[PDB]
């Protein structure tokens, strides 16, 4: 119930790793969901592959 | 620095076409492009409307 700006974030130089699959992460703001859900955690570096 | 690949380089300063046929060939400078204190005379674009 909110309005997502996906442009910041990808756009800002701060991220490691921006990888999305099903979506492109370009065409982000043309499609809209029902929910979306921000799963949040800490690994290793070397983890990131799995 | 691929074909089909997005980034701050591959939308901003070097894209590919995404039917490309050549090679990718490359090699470290440390030695030869790398200055004490910084290097600064090698530029990017980070920004574009």
């Amino acid at each position: 119930n909110c309005v997502a700006d996906y442009s910041v974030l990808y756009n800002s130089a701060s991220f490691s790793t921006f990888k999305c699959y099903g979506v492109s992460p370009t065409k982000l703001n043309d499609l809209c969901f029902t929910n979306v859900y921000a799963d949040s955690f800490v690994i290793r570096g070397d983890e990131v592959r799995q | 620095i691929a074909p089909g690949q997005t980034g701050k380089i591959a939308d901003y300063n070097y894209k590919l076409p995404d039917d490309f046929t050549g090679c990718v060939i490359a090699w470290n400078s440390n030695n030869l492009d790398s200055k004490v204190g910084g290097n600064y005379n090698y530029l990017y674009r980070l920004f574009r409307k």
